[PDB]
């Protein structure tokens, strides 16, 4: 597209973060499992 | 202009990371820089007339027999974006030797119908 | 056309479409409605947000307040006139949204703090213990431990409970904390000018002198308030155990947390100078001198700046006064860092003769941090390290002889590592772009033109650093809002797939779609370790 200058140091896949991935879609879930949802 | 400039920029680097530290413990980390300098002394030299020795020692006959102008311009071009720069050109240390062998950034970027470049456009 | 690039939401919304996708994603979407109206007004009352938001009654915008104040995600204010009529105010707290932002990191250097009984406990309890009071808010014991049912292992709570407490993260509740910066000050300065009586002028006003002392000292002891207190801590009953009391409630703190947070860059600093053991040493001198370490701005300066320039000079001279007066942090002798001879000892010297600001002012031979003087070289070191990194190296070294003297001129430039007229120019004009050039003309003429002008090149700073932080709160807003984009297309498999608590073109689609929902996180929590180095001073 229109974004051809280059681009930063943070996109490998060599993590070695999975767990905290895993940490925070937990914490989503829990949060929008929760009382306090109040959606649309 | 404009490679042998990049070529004696190379040859003083090294000539400064081989006065600094020993050059057989650089590519590896089997104990580093020998525990750097076995709990290191009050050394804390540099070259002062041994830089322009280690260029007298090797030139192209050219008229490159410049001192002390571009000497410290090379001085200043080693310190206007880079390592030390301590009390009139001390010790000379700080990522430089790692980034010959921010570091460790292989396989960029990916051509999905994903991310990068996504970044700095514009606004 | 096809407008496929973000370009309907490019330039409409920075600095509050962040925090409208922070809390859409995880307080629904009539939350983002009650806090994209207090961001782009301010203080606005209950019939107020009901008259504006268009499309919710009273009883739907002070429900969602609840939600939001049990997430400290509001600010109370009550006010007063002077015919009474005393109604409440509501603020947006950006605490709460950070506590909302971060979510993860929270339990994980929770994790990766403990000692020897290491993976069997701090996997299971601790890692729900925290998380429950994160997302449910503010705390206490004996609404919490009723959930278990037949409590044998009761007691394994209270041992990973009082010690958690005594050295940082859980605090007493929010009865401070809800009130607004500028109005916690505005109360306390007028109760100490109204309470003098009066007397001779003395320049006309005298009690200027007075309340810009004293005030601040009651001030201090409002920050005084959110520490390490023994009112909860060291309770001793008799033929027991070492117990806090398990009465009062209690959530967590955004004060320590980010000074622990600070201690990532400076270690990272520390393997910049030195590669594997003196930075480790450095390390654990470091992670032993965390909880009672001055924090990110106090609040006597956030606001109320009263033009003052005795003040203005004076205050970065008091924090160095709090910086040498400690009760035991500037106590960093060698044994006491060998607790937890004359080898690291050395290595403490390299570390005090490594002239770049970190280990210095040792006068009499105990060693000490210094932070304030610490913190330009840690704003900038990282600064010089990404336009290094994306932009190019020859745009690192543009940038950074521009900083060599003050305001280098363009026939000076072309002197330097580089000729002219080829790649200085283009790459100039692109750091002009970017606000790290500040270009600057003198004239010949009578109206200032640009032929008969020549022009002058000085970094202006906090010019840079805003900018990019600006940018990167937008990138963060960018990488939240297309991960929104995968929830519309999967709202028909998400759903689904919970009965189960083959058609395999659903696994070129369920577990594609995996990898691309948890790599935006792995680059979030990197996108968080690269900014927060411009909201710590």
């Amino acid at each position: 597209e229109f974004p051809s200058i280059p681009l930063p140091i943070n996109g490998p896949i060599t993590n070695k973060e999975r767990s905290l991935a895993v940490k925070y879609i937990n914490f989503g879930k829990t949060v929008k499992d929760g009382p306090f949802y109040t959606g649309s | 202009d404009i490679e042998f400039i990049n070529s004696l920029l190379t040859i003083v680097w090294r000539f400064i990371s081989e006065n600094t530290f020993p050059n057989g413990f650089k590519n590896f980390e089997n104990g580093p820089k020998k525990n750097v300098f076995y709990a290191p002394n009050v050394k804390n030299y540099s070259t002062t007339q041994e830089i322009l020795e280690f260029i007298t020692a090797a030139q192209v006959a050219n008229v490159e027999l410049t001192p002390s102008n571009i000497r410290s311009l090379c001085e200043v071009l080693v310190y206007d974006d880079k390592l030390e720069k301590v009390t009139h050109d001390c010790y000379r240390v700080t990522l430089e030797s790692i980034l010959q062998m921010f570091n460790y950034f292989k396989m960029f970027p990916a051509s999905k119908h994903d991310k990068e470049v996504v970044y700095f456009d514009e606004w | 056309v096809m407008t496929i690039s973000s370009l309907e939401q490019r330039t409409l919304n920075p600095d509050l479409f962040l925090y409208k996708e922070l809390v859409k994603a995880h307080l629904g979407e009539r939350a983002a409605s009650v806090i994209g109206m207090l961001v782009a007004l301010g203080r606005l009352s209950v019939r107020e947000l009901v008259e504006k938001i268009d499309g919710m009654d009273v009883d739907s915008v002070k429900t969602t307040l609840v939600s939001l104040t049990q997430l400290r995600c509001v600010k109370y204010l009550q006010e007063t006139a002077i015919s009474g009529k005393k109604t409440t105010y509501y603020y947006y707290n950006e605490e709460g949204i950070h506590i909302l932002l971060y979510s993860g990191l929270i339990i994980d250097e929770i994790i990766t703090q403990m000692r020897v009984n290491d993976e069997e406990e701090h996997k299971q309890l601790v890692a729900e213990i925290v998380q429950n009071v994160i997302s449910l808010g503010s705390l206490t014991v004996e609404d919490y431990l009723s959930s278990v049912t037949s409590d044998s292992m009761k007691y394994t709570i209270s041992s990973l409970f009082v010690q958690l407490c005594e050295m940082g993260y859980l605090i007493q509740i929010s009865k401070l904390h809800y009130t607004p910066i500028e109005d916690l000050w505005q109360f306390l300065y007028e109760k100490h000018y109204k309470n003098i009586p009066r007397n001779s002028p003395l320049s006309d006003l005298k009690k200027r002198s007075q309340a810009k002392m004293n005030a601040k000292t009651d001030f201090a002891k409002i920050i005084n308030k959110p520490n390490e207190l023994s009112q909860i801590l060291t309770v001793d009953p008799k033929t027991s155990l070492r117990i806090v009391k398990p009465t009062v409630s209690l959530t967590i703190n955004l004060d320590r947390f980010m000074k622990g947070r600070r201690s990532k860059q400076l270690i990272n600093l520390a393997k910049t100078r030195v590669g594997s053991v003196t930075a480790q040493v450095y390390k654990i001198a470091l992670r032993l001198t965390e909880q009672k370490s001055p924090k990110i701005r106090d609040p006597l300066t956030q606001t109320g700046l009263l033009q003052d320039l005795e003040e203005a000079k004076s205050f970065q001279d008091e924090a160095e006064l709090v910086e040498e007066k400690t009760p035991g942090l500037t106590f960093n002798a060698i044994d006491l860092a060998r607790h937890l001879a004359s080898l690291i000892n050395s290595h403490l010297k390299i570390l005090a003769s490594s002239n770049f600001p970190f280990l210095n002012e040792t006068k009499p031979g105990v060693y000490y941090v210094p932070y304030s003087k610490l913190m330009p070289v840690l704003k900038s070191s990282v600064y010089e390290y990404v336009i290094a990194s994306t932009l190019g190296p020859s745009a690192m070294r543009l940038s950074r002889c521009i900083r060599d003297n003050k305001l280098v001129s363009e026939k000076i430039i072309n002197s330097t590592a580089l000729m002219k007229e080829k790649d200085i120019r283009s790459t100039l004009a692109s750091l002009i772009r970017y606000n790290s050039v500040e270009i600057q003309e003198v004239p010949r003429t009578a109206d200032r033109s640009a032929s008969r002008a020549v022009f002058l090149f000085r970094c202006k700073e906090t010019h840079s650093y805003n900018f990019m932080r600006q940018n990167l709160e937008w990138n963060m807003a960018n990488l939240l809002f297309k991960k929104e984009k995968l929830k519309q297309e999967n709202s028909t498999l998400l759903k689904k797939a919970n009965r189960d608590d083959l058609l395999p073109s659903e696994l070129n689609q369920l577990k594609m779609v995996n990898e691309r929902e948890l790599n935006v996180f792995a680059r979030l929590s990197r996108l968080l370790s690269l900014w927060e180095v411009f909201q710590m001073a």
